[PDB]
């Protein structure tokens, strides 16, 4: 019967890993890199674009960094199909929060309720898990300021400072050397560029290679925006923190 | 008589590739090769007939499609793949569109829509990716003209002008250079048209070549008068005789 | 050897190894013998045990008062079709007011097991079984293999070593059969027959398991030393 | 409504009126009630508007699916098809149905299909509410084997009379006309038949 | 509602009135009862106008779908067949009486369909509470090959009955003509009968004249940003 | 028993030159006794504004399912929908719920942000949409608002104008009405200013 | 290599089950042949009944559709019936929903759906077969479809489907060439058949008694196929000139 | 290679191995044939007698659908038995909806696309019988035999089984010799004689004869089976063409 074809992704290998999570992950160590900075008065999120050509429309253009509502933020680092399915659902979870609690997710809530469906997927159904890791930026009353990634294991973690996609290792290094608690947005801002500019495979990083995001509570009259930068304000960026 | 397939035949390799996307994508590559340009005034989408017989009717046979009054969509790979998302992506703008909203979906949320068909015969029980790579160009109100690509995966990307399929690599490099933001869609037509020459092997008219416009509003193709509101589709597929005259001026 | 893994696969000359092997099943089970005359038919069975401390494995199920068999092979396999034709013997009595024919109860038994032979995930019954039964057209003796094959006799065989009751009952087939109006008679014959299957071990008071079925006689079952008469 | 079909030597008519009532108010005067499920299988419908149609609509869907698989059905299976819809679904049904066919082996049928859901194969049949007033005409005049010609006066009379007593019925008396010759429309307007 | 539909030489005309009501009172006095459903094929509803106007919308979207399926023009037998077998399926709940009138390849036609899922075919129909008043006018005055002119007047004159004799029906009058080998055009407020007249008085008030407890600013934009 | 009426209440949204207007009371009752003064019927989700009369659950039930939709339309279109838009999302959503409807009274009121223009919408509980160019009425005083109305409505009224009208309009109609009234507040919509007020009127 | 056994891609990108699909098509080892009139499609295919024992009437691979609508089929004959079966069902739920007869190129763009599913989809395989709808359709006129494993399908001036359909196809090409129109200018349907006939054996190079052949013939309004006299009188004519 | 372990696979040629390797267990088993006579069909099948053990005209082989279709088949019998109960639901649901019982031609299809179904998936196994069967309708008599791929055609004769070469040489001097037609009651004697002239390819042990037969004159369309004395008058004959 069909028995024959069956890859079997859900079962662990003899030393007790899951080879599907495994293998994604190694498909997620190819993607471009995405690095994530909380700072005291907001999050820093950016992230570089993988497919460089002049033809692409990039002021339309959204393969790594999406708004799931107005207090959280994504940034993607894998299969943008696999993230796109994802995201959707988290927009839905968000909203049926809204609908019976009338207060926005918690961010941790919304983080853990994506990490389930991830886990799941390695658990039982025999399909193959979804090639993504995220980080996840927000912000609530309780806890405040928040990052958090997830993998395709479904274990979410929290951090001050995190990079996923390719060169983590060397990326995470900077982020340990210069990262201070006490630290600024603008100083964030600062040294998200700044490792990716080191960590990047590219010759130079330029405007139309990156996305770039900022949740800050530095809204007027103390509410909090999400801002995705604009192609010519990543431009602008980038010449006043003097990488171009 | 059981579907015993509820497991993934797309599954990670140990080196991280999805080996039947990649797959499906040298197929695409096999295929003729389509193109798509974008204008200020408006988008063009081409791609070459190869007739299977020249007793073959390649009227019969088309390979750019409407998906809506505002949209349309070319391909290249498997031709009965690209058959059956158009008739998924006209009837998902209708039931998870239209039927809520009243008006036509945006352009980048019927790719979406498209999109997420195609990433689902990536990860669920029992089926292959499609093998096909999309263009869609479209206009709506609030985004004005645009051109999506979509690929195997499920990925789609906004270009300003792309080409997919056999000579790809040569044609988005012959783009690249004539390529401006001040472009009217009459020269994208004609570069459109130029481009294209270059992959094509042996006749070159508008019999063997389809092309097709995202425009202006066509008032006269609509069927109707008495609503001020409906200007009619900004889709329109060239007549055979249309492409020769521009064929003329080449 | 490839074409074993699974009873859905035929091989390269025709043939279903899963069956076979289920057949196999039933040659490593412990013998029991069906005989008949025109009047009654008797079922005759070697129990096993699995050691000295144990008791001996029944052999032989009733399935309705005029009905019933004894196995050989996977005894929950025997237990569920015996069930199934509990039941198609009650549905014929509790809706036509009708007591199922022995013919048609070998019928219903072969499109069950079939079902298991054609189709992917199950496996086939891995037991055979002989039912007698007195029915409006007589005494009957059925043999059923897990192939579906079944098969009507006036005596019979099954399990390890059954070849020599076989031959024997092939010999004194003209004179069991005229057996008419004497139980005990028939049942001699029936423990003489499974006699010539044994090797080693003798018929002891609780190793043999007869069960008759006749004209004025309902489906019953004989052990212990209810048996020791014919010893 | 006024319904009826009559077998003769030649084969079989169907015959009608032509008034759909909604109470009082004639809602359409000029109905076509003789609808075709075959090249040569009609049926008169009574009752519920909806409902016969809703029927008849699927048989002719059964029928033509029937013809590209086993060749033309008998107007004894078309009758079948009629009955299965009708006594399965009786509890949300309202039809009153009349089939008539010609085969050359069985020449013309007859069956009559009312509200239960029970055929009978008859000489001739009548229905509807208009029907009510030529029993006893109908029984009466009726003979087998008539011509054609005859059996155009048996039913233009006989509607005349199911016309003239019966609100419910009116309008036109079509007739649909089936023999090896093949199908031929007749149409009766009042002028004619009132003054007979 | 006074809804009709007539044949003419080379054509078929549809007309209705503009009136929608909730028991005595009026809702709306210019509501399009023609609805949409392909360019060549259109409806006019009676009835519960929510169920009508649904209906019809939905048709017209699987007609869309099944003419782009197989590349022909829609017929109005297609209309009418997906019509009648959704409304029958709902068995009159579905409370919409529908004209159905339009031009494709095989011709000009015209139906009518009930909400238990019954349909007639007819050269000259009408529906609703003025479909009396409305029938009355087409029995004294149609007749074959009527010319396009002709059928204008004939078709508005008997929504027109409908207007003044019945109280369901009011307000204007909507027209839309379906002829071969022509565009369709659809004409809406074909007639305006019924202008109110120039009030008395304006009872525009002084500024200040309601009083007001407090006043504040809403914030509609999104982030009044820093 | 007639679930439309048993908290009873009013909306009604005028057209005036270049704003819209749109209004409502306070009451929310159990039939005779009045329970709350202060229940709003009147939303917004974005610059489109929602009245809703009817019963209160719905219209508390039918406030958070829009600001749902309109959440999830915005995170996927990149920007705030239409009143246009926005009254067919209304009747879609509505009409789905056809045979075990909604007990509601809704009325769209806002500007086109693009071409500027007002528009107005109301509908049955069904979902059938009536797209006035002058006036729209709801809730159990709808004969009171429809007479008030019909008689003081002008067209191209300036906005400080209308809203002399609109409050005329409801407050008066409020006062013939029992379930109505405890309260009104009345929203002056133009493209890029949006006043709220609340009125003085009888409290009983 | 399991990418051979089922409908997945191979390295290549290529479909190999349906590759060899389409090389069950040739099994049968007979060649079909279609054509266009003026008011009519004559579709004509080898008819071979090897066993004596057969009953010759019951050998055939033209199937009636519906009234309008035939089907000739390259291909085993289980898997003929099997499409032909399910394109009935279709043309009869198509009429019953849409209030008319199912179109040729609407029920052939059907049925390649349905085999594209096959080629996407693991659980089923794709029908061994290549299908030719022909009709007289009320709207196009004469009407040549055909459907292959692929769920490719495309209209047609002519068509030949077989193990020497290029023969045959080459011979059509060169027919068209000379003449410069798409159909066999011809008033009636008699005079089609028999140019189908001369032509398939010119490009076959062999002659045909009554029994070789099968004929199916498009008119409007209906579809019917020829019986072995009617055939005779057709082969007649054609050595009579 | 590989392509033969699983039902519904192509192979490179265009071929389902599975379906070939059922046609081998069919091969493997008795013989059994159908002749059509002038006003009907008759059905005849060889039985084994492995044992004295066996009773004699008990374990009967060929089946009824309807009461005008006769059904023979060789190969597993279980498999055939499940193929018939098949049939008699077609049958039955055919009557039900048309009142008319079944027409043969619309019944072998009704089997026909049964068993196409079974090489469709990987999770079922192909039918291991060829099916030999017929009857009388309003169009007269029919013989038909199924194949396990759910091939089917019409027949003057047929025959299938381990004997089957022998069977048909038989049946095409019938053809020759009688192009008029055969009687039902020479039908009977000639299934009897074809059977026992078959039996020299499964001569190892002895057989029992068993004919069935529907015939309009003969069995007013009805299927019976051959007894009695009409049974022993075949079997003389076909004794005596033997020596
Ligand atoms: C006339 C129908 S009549 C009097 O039965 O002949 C119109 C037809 C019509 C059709 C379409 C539209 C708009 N596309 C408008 C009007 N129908 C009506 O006036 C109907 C009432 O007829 C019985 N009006 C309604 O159905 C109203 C909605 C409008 C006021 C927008 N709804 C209701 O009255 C109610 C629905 N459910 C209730 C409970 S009350
Ligand atoms: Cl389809
Ligand atoms: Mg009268
Ligand atoms: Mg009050
Ligand atoms: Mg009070
Ligand atoms: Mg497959």
């Amino acid at each position: 019967g069909s028995r024959r074809y069956d890859s079997r992704t859900t079962i662990f290998s003899p030393e007790g890993r899951l080879y599907q999570v495994e293998y994604a992950l190694e498909s997620i160590s190819h993607a471009g890199t995405a690095i994530g900075i909380m700072a005291s008065d907001g999050i820093v999120l950016a992230a570089e674009r993988k497919v460089t050509s002049t033809l692409l429309e990039q002021d339309t253009s959204t393969e790594k960094l999406y708004k799931l509502n107005d207090k959280i933020a994504v940034a993607v680092a894998g299969l943008t199909a696999d993230a796109e399915i994802l995201i959707n659902t988290a927009r839905i979870h968000a909203q049926n929060y809204l609908k019976t609690y009338n207060e926005d997710i918690p961010v941790e809530i919304l983080v853990r309720r994506l990490s389930d469906i991830k886990q799941g997927y390695t658990q039982h159904g025999g399909l193959r898990p979804f090639g993504v890791s995220f980080i996840y930026a927000g912000y609530d009353d309780r806890y405040g300021y928040q990052l958090y990634t997830s993998n395709p294991s479904g274990n979410y973690t929290g951090w001050k400072a995190i990079s996923v996609g390719a060169n983590t290792s060397a990326a995470q290094t900077l982020l340990q050397m210069d990262y201070k608690d006490d630290m600024k947005v603008d100083d964030a801002i600062e040294l998200a560029l700044k490792t990716l500019s080191k960590t990047t495979d590219s010759s130079a990083l330029t405007y139309d290679r990156l996305e770039f995001a900022t949740i800050r509570k530095g809204a007027n009259d103390g509410e909090v925006y999400q801002k995705i930068f604009k192609p010519q304000e990543i431009k602008d960026i980038l010449v006043k923190t003097g990488i171009t | 008589m059981t579907d015993r397939y509820s497991f993934s035949l797309t599954t990670f390799s140990p080196s991280g590739k999805l080996g039947q996307i990649d797959y499906a994508l040298t197929a695409v590559k096999q295929g003729v090769t389509s193109l798509g340009i974008k204008a200020t005034n408006g988008v063009v989408i081409a791609t070459e007939k190869k007739s299977s017989s020249p007793l073959a009717m390649s009227e019969t046979l088309s390979k750019v499609s409407l998906l809506t009054p505002d949209i349309g969509a070319v391909y290249s790979g498997m031709g009965p793949d690209y058959r059956v998302l158009v008739d998924k992506s006209r009837k998902v703008a209708h039931t998870s569109y239209k039927r809520i909203y009243g008006e036509y979906p945006p352009t980048k949320l019927l790719v979406s829509e498209v999109a997420k068909i195609m990433q689902e015969a990536t990860q669920s029980g029992g089926v292959r990716p499609f093998g096909v790579s999309l263009l869609i160009a479209g206009h709506d109100e609030f985004n004005g003209f645009s051109l999506y690509q979509v690929d195997p995966s499920g990925s789609y990307f906004p270009w300003k002008a792309t080409a997919i399929g056999k000579g790809s690599v040569a044609a988005k490099t012959f783009l690249e250079k004539r390529w401006n933001d001040e472009l009217e869609l009459e020269d994208a037509i004609h570069i459109a048209l130029l481009t294209l020459k270059e992959s094509v092997e042996g006749e070159f008219n508008g019999d063997t070549i389809e092309l097709a416009i995202i425009g202006d509003e066509n008032p006269d193709l609509l069927g109707y008068t008495g609503i001020p509101t409906d200007k009619g589709p900004r889709f329109r597929k060239l007549t055979s005789q249309e492409i020769n005259d521009r064929l003329e001026a080449l | 050897n490839n074409y074993d893994g699974d009873t859905v696969t035929f091989s390269p000359t025709g043939r279903l190894f899963q069956v076979e092997y289920a057949l196999e099943a039933i040659k490593q089970g412990s013998v029991t013998v069906g005989l008949r005359s025109n009047t009654h038919a008797v079922l005759v069975a070697l129990k096993r045990n699995a050691d000295e401390l144990s008791s001996y494995q029944k052999k032989i199920i009733k399935c309705d008062e005029h009905m019933g068999l004894s196995l050989a092979g996977l005894a929950p396999d025997a237990r569920v079709l015996s069930n199934y034709l509990r039941q198609q013997c009650n549905y014929s009595s509790l809706v036509f007011n009708r007591k199922l024919a022995v013919e048609r109860a070998g019928h219903l038994l072969c499109d069950k097991a079939q079902k298991n032979t054609q189709s992917y995930g199950g496996r086939p019954y891995g037991v055979g079984l002989l039912i007698i039964g007195y029915d409006k057209s007589g005494a009957h003796l059925l043999e059923f293999q897990p192939s579906g094959n079944v098969t009507e006799l006036y005596g019979t065989a099954i399990g390890a070593r059954s070849q020599g009751a076989k031959t024997y009952l092939e010999r004194t087939l003209d004179t069991f059969i005229k057996i008419d109006g004497n139980p005990d008679e028939l049942i001699k014959a029936g423990v003489e027959a499974i006699s010539q299957s044994l090797r080693d071990e003798s018929l002891t008071v609780d190793n043999l398991s007869i069960a008759i079925v006749g004209k004025d006689t309902p489906f019953t079952i004989y052990d212990g030393e209810a048996v020791a008469k014919y010893i | 409504t006024s319904i009826m079909a009559v077998t003769f030597k030649d084969g079989v008519i169907l015959g009608a009126d032509s008034r759909t009532t909604t109470g009082a108010y004639i809602a359409n005067r000029v109905t076509d009630k003789l609808t075709r499920v075959h090249d040569k299988i009609w049926c008169c419908r009574s009752g519920s508007a909806a409902d016969t149609q809703a029927i008849a609509d699927i048989v002719q869907y059964h029928l033509e699916l029937y013809t590209s698989q086993y060749g033309t059905p008998s107007t004894e299976t078309a009758a079948s098809v009629f009955k299965e819809l009708c006594y399965e679904n009786k509890d949300n049904l309202t039809a009153g149905i009349i089939v008539a066919g010609y085969d050359d082996k069985n020449k013309g049928e007859v069956y009559t299909i009312p509200l239960g859901g029970s055929v009978h194969k008859l000489p001739y049949a009548i229905a509807g509410s208009g029907s009510t007033f030529i029993y006893g005409y109908c029984d009466k005049n009726f003979r087998e084997n008539m011509s054609k010609e005859e059996t155009v006066d048996f039913i233009k009379h006989s509607l005349s009379q199911a016309i003239k007593w019966d609100g419910s019925s009116g309008g036109v008396i079509r007739m649909v006309v089936l023999t090896a010759a093949g199908v031929e429309r007749l149409i009766f307007y009042p002028d004619e038949y009132e003054q007979l | 509602t006074t809804i009709a539909g007539l044949v003419f030489q080379d054509g078929v005309i549809l007309g209705a009135d503009t009136r929608a009501t909730n028991d005595s009172v009026v809702a709306d006095k210019s509501c399009e009862k023609i609805h949409f459903i392909a360019p060549k094929i259109y409806c006019c509803g009676a009835g519960v106008a929510a169920d009508a106007e649904a209906v019809t919308q939905l048709i017209g979207s699987n007609i869309e779908l099944h003419s782009l399926y197989t590349s022909r023009e829609p017929r109005v037998v297609s209309a009418l067949q997906m019509l009648k077998q959704h409304l029958f399926k709902y068995q009159g709940h579905i409370g919409a009486y529908l004209i159905v009138a339009g031009v494709d390849p095989t011709g000009s036609h015209l139906f009518s369909i009930h909400a238990h899922g019954s349909t007639d075919v007819g050269y000259y129909l009408s529906l609703g509470s003025g479909s009396l008043a409305a029938m009355a006018v087409l029995e004294s005055h149609w007749k074959q090959d009527l010319t396009k002119e002709e059928a204008i007047k004939l078709a508005s004159d008997a929504i027109q009955a409908g207007i003044w004799n019945d109280l369901g029906s009011g307000s204007n009058v909507d027209v839309c003509v379906m002829e071969i080998g022509k565009d369709a055009e659809y004409l809406r407020n074909y007639l305006t009968p019924n202008v109110r007249e120039e009030k008395q008085k304006s009872y525009k008030f002084p500024r200040g004249t309601t009083a007001v407890l407090k006043e504040s600013i809403v914030n509609i934009c999104d982030i009044q940003e820093e | 028993s007639d679930p439309s009426s048993i908290n009873g209440g009013i909306v009604v949204a005028m057209t005036g030159k270049d704003c819209v207007a749109i209004a409502c009371d306070l009451r929310l009752g159990s039939q005779s006794l009045g329970v709350s003064n202060k229940f709003e019927k009147i939303f917004h989700y974005g610059h489109v504004f929602l009245g809703i009369t009817g019963l209160a659950t719905d219209v508390t039930t039918l406030n958070e399912m829009f600001r749902y939709k309109t959440n999830l339309y915005k995170l996927k279109e990149e920007r705030a929908i239409e009143p246009e838009t926005f009254t067919q999302l209304v009747s879609s959503s509505l009409y789905e719920r056809r045979f075990g409807p909604y007990f509601v009274g809704p009325v769209v009121a806002g500007i086109n942000s693009k071409s500027g223009k007002p528009f107005i919408a109301g509908f049955d509980l069904i979902g059938c949409i009536d797209e006035a160019k002058d006036f729209i009425v709801s809730g159990t005083a709808s004969d009171q608002l429809f007479g008030m109305c019909e008689s003081l409505y002008e067209p191209n009224l300036e906005p400080e104008d209308l809203f002399e009208t609109i409050s005329q309009a409801l407050l008066n109609a409020a006062d013939r009405d029992a379930l109505s009234g405890w309260g009104a507040v009345v929203y002056i919509i133009k493209k890029d200013e949006v006043v709220k007020r609340y009125l003085k009127m009888r409290q009983d | 290599g399991y990418d051979r056994h089922i409908t997945i891609f191979s390295p290549e990108g290529r479909l190999y089950q349906v590759e060899y699909a389409f090389k069950a098509t040739n099994q049968t080892n007979i060649n079909s042949l279609a054509v266009r009139g003026k008011d009519c499609t004559v579709v004509i295919s080898q008819k071979k009944v090897p066993d004596k024992l057969l009953d010759p009437t019951t050998v055939s691979y033209i199937f009636c559709i519906s009234r309008t609508i035939g089907m000739v089929v390259n291909g085993p004959i289980p898997d003929a019936r099997n499409a032909a079966l399910r394109a009935k069902a279709e043309a009869a739920e198509f009429r019953y929903k849409y209030g008319y007869d199912m179109p040729c190129d609407v029920l052939a763009k059907r049925m390649a759906n349905l085999s594209q599913i096959y080629t996407q989809r693991a659980y089923m395989r794709p029908l061994g077969v290549i299908l030719t709808f022909v009709s007289v359709d009320e709207e196009l006129g004469p009407s040549i479809y055909k459907t292959d494993p692929a769920g490719y399908y495309v209209g047609y001036k002519a068509t030949a489907t077989g193990p020497k359909q290029q023969e045959i196809t080459t011979n059509l090409e060169n027919h068209f060439k000379k003449s410069k129109i798409d159909h066999i200018n011809e008033e009636s349907w008699e005079k089609v058949v028999e140019f189908a006939i001369t032509h398939m054996i010119d490009a076959l190079g062999t002659e045909f008694s009554k029994n070789d052949l099968e004929v199916g013939v498009a008119t409007k309004d209906k579809f019917f196929t020829l019986s072995a006299e009617n055939i005779e009188e057709r082969l007649v004519a054609i050595a009579e000139q | 290679t590989g392509y033969d372990l699983s039902n519904s696979v192509f192979s490179p040629d265009g071929r389902n191995f599975q379906v070939e390797y059922a046609v081998k267990a069919v091969e493997n088993g008795t013989t059994s044939i159908g002749i059509k006579c002038n006003d009907g069909v008759v059905f005849a099948v060889e039985k084994l007698i492995t044992s004295k053990l066996l009773v004699p005209q008990k374990n009967v082989k060929i089946q009824v659908v309807d009461r005008h279709i006769g059904c023979v088949y060789s190969g597993l019998i279980p498999d055939g038995r499940h193929l018939v109960n098949r049939g008699r639901e077609e049958a039955a649901s055919f009557k039900k909806l048309y009142k008319t019982p079944i027409p043969i031609p619309a019944f072998a299809d009704r089997l026909g696309q049964y068993v196409q179904a079974h090489t469709l998936y990987n999770s079922v196994r192909p039918f291991g019988v060829s099916t030999i069967f017929g009857g009388v309708d309003k169009n007269g008599a029919h013989l038909y035999m199924l194949e396990p791929s759910g091939s089917y055609w019409g027949y003057k004769g047929a025959a299938t089984g381990k004997g089957r070469q022998s069977a048909k040489a038989e049946l095409e001097k019938l053809v020759d010799h009688h192009p008029e037609g055969l009687s039902a009651r020479e039908a009977v004697k000639q299934a009897a004689k074809i059977i026992y002239l078959a039996h020299e390819d499964n001569k190892e042990k002895d057989f029992e004869l068993e004919i069935s037969w529907c015939s309009l004159s003969e069995t007013n369309g009805l299927h019976k089976f051959v007894k009695g004395d009409l049974l022993q008058e075949a079997i003389d004959f076909a004794q005596k063409e033997i020596n």
